[PDB]
């Protein structure tokens, strides 16, 4: 549901 | 290692934000291009922004791009806060979701004075009056932020204070929908503890500065609550004001 932010967090 | 939790957070602040208070005050003292009317806005768009609608819609799009970048810097800053990368990914997301704009409006104070705000990486300066001159609803976005900033800046914080304050904002244990509340509250407890000791040392002449700052965190929560209401209005009533995806994620279901 927060796709981009979840992406940012795992980098 | 309390003195090193502070230094770790400060270092992460200097590493991750392009703009900070010492840089802004150097520029705001002694030259940014002043944007104070329609003519100067157009000239500024020619020289500071690469790639046609109402002035207000172009300003809104530039602001969005900026917020997309600040949200990105704040995420990197958050990952460098001790303990944050250990939380549940859902709680990481929930903490940034509700935290970023509280952090953004705190840091916005650093580039604001009562006449205007420093923008575009230090290279422009938009007057408060010009922003008031815009048509509704866009003349309502920035003003409450200037009002907050004038009260905030009167506390005379520096970047070492602000970095801890922003860490404390992000590590808030009462956001809607946190799964592991106790783990977040324990993190926040340590950051706030370090903030209290740091203010006591860095500002030994303001004996109430710590509770003054706690109150500013509640003020920023109300400020973001109202801001999200103005954005929802904009998103219904303005055909040309769509949100960048990352910003839609952040605002969806916020308040
Ligand atoms: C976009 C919404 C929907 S409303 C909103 C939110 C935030 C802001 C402040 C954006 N801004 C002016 C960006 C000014 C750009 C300038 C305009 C004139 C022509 C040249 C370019 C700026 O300098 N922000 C700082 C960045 C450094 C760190 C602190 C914050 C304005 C509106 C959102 O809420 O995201």
């Amino acid at each position: 549901r927060h796709k981009i932010l979840h992406r940012l967090l795992q980098e | 290692d309390l003195k090193s939790l502070a230094k770790r957070i400060y270092e992460a602040y200097l590493k991750n934000f392009n703009m900070n208070k010492v840089k802004a005050r150097v520029i705001l003292s002694g030259p940014p291009f002043v944007i104070h009317d329609m003519e100067t806005l157009c000239m500024a768009e020619k020289t500071l922004v690469a790639k046609n609608k109402e002035a207000e819609v172009r300003i809104f799009h530039c602001c969005q791009c900026t917020s997309v970048e600040t949200v990105t810097e704040l995420t990197e800053f958050a990952k460098a806060i001790p303990g944050f990368a250990n939380l549940d990914l859902n709680d990481q997301v929930t903490l940034l979701k509700y935290g970023v704009y509280e952090a953004i409006f705190a840091m916005l104070s650093s580039v604001m004075n009562k006449d205007g705000m420093l923008v575009a990486y230090g290279n422009g300066f938009i007057t408060r009056e010009f922003l008031k001159s815009l048509r509704k609803p866009f003349c309502d976005i920035m003003e409450p932020k200037f009002d907050f900033a004038m009260k905030f800046n009167a506390l005379e914080l520096d970047d070492s204070d602000i970095s801890l304050f922003v860490a404390a904002i992000i590590c808030c244990g009462d956001r809607p929908g946190l799964l592991n509340v106790g783990h977040i509250e324990k993190m926040q407890e340590g950051i706030v503890h370090v903030l209290r000791l740091h203010l006591q040392s860095n500002h030994p002449d303001d004996i109430f500065l710590f509770p003054k700052l706690l109150q500013k965190m509640a003020d920023l929560r109300q400020l973001v609550t109202e801001h999200a209401q103005l954005v929802q209005i904009i998103k219904k009533t303005e055909s040309d004001a769509a949100l960048h995806p990352l910003l839609q994620e952040i605002y969806r279901d916020m308040y």
